[PDB]
């Protein structure tokens, strides 16, 4: 909400926490963190060197109607 | 006996992975004063 | 939010993939050093501004579920 | 003004039955009162 100034303000903000360490391991992270795995060798991942990502939707299986 | 001198010998990293945890554990316990325990949920024997 | 985070516009169905929904970044990171051996998937840095995150740690899964709430 | 003859009460359950939760309800806020301030515990 900076230069933007006061207002309600909901948190889009998201923590995810991993089990594994203590407290102090938590940073904050500069940019994004997703839940989600890499596709491992199921399958052959990161991460691309310079990256350039997707939001893909929908299927992706043979084309059925 | 000098350890050194021996073959024994464990990775600084182990010394501290566990030393440290071992406080967080103590710590969370000892804020502890009340362990409220609500009963699972229990087989229906309803009477009717 | 991972649209306004990575700055990548969603792409529905596949004619349309273009580039210009290209999340226009540096680096993608999926690490796994550090007790647990589980990783996790991290993004930087994106050229967008708006999206912050934070990823908490702590044994026993009693510290997470606080250190979030605290 | 107010004398003797008024004037009894009609029924008296009212009274109890709001001393009662008068209780209840203090309890819960009493056996939580350990975790206020930095010397409260969880
Ligand atoms: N420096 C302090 N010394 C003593 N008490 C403090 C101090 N700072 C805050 N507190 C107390 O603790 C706060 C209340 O916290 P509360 O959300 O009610 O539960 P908790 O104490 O567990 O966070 C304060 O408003 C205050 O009364």
């Amino acid at each position: 909400m900076d230069k933007d100034r006061k207002d309600v303000d909901f948190d889009l903000i998201k923590m995810q926490g991993r089990v594994g360490g203590s407290i102090s391991d938590s940073k904050l992270i500069n940019g994004v963190i997703l839940d989600k795995d890499f596709s491992h060798p199921q399958m052959p991942k990161e991460g691309s060197d310079g990256v350039k990502l997707a939001i893909l939707t929908c299927p992706f299986e043979p084309p059925k109607p | 006996v000098d350890e050194i001198h021996a073959g024994v010998l464990e990775p600084t990293i182990s010394k501290v992975k566990s030393l440290k945890s071992a406080l967080e554990a103590c710590v969370a316990i000892l804020r502890i004063d009340t362990m409220i325990t609500v009963d699972p949920e229990p087989p229906k024997e309803d009477p009717h | 939010h991972i649209a306004i985070s990575t700055n990548g516009r969603i792409v529905p169905r596949f004619q349309d993939l273009s580039k210009d929904k290209l999340g226009t970044c540096s680096r993608i990171y999926e690490q796994e050093f550090g007790t647990t051996k589980d990783r996790m998937l991290i993004i930087e840095q994106s050229k967008e501004t708006k999206t912050v995150t934070c990823f908490v740690r702590g044994s026993n899964k009693m510290i997470v579920d606080e250190a979030e709430r605290a | 003004i107010i004398v003797k003859d008024q004037g009894n009460k009609k029924r008296q359950h009212g009274l109890e039955a709001k001393k009662s939760h008068i209780l209840a309800a203090r309890s819960v806020a009493s056996i939580i009162k350990t975790s206020l301030g930095p010397r409260g515990l969880d």
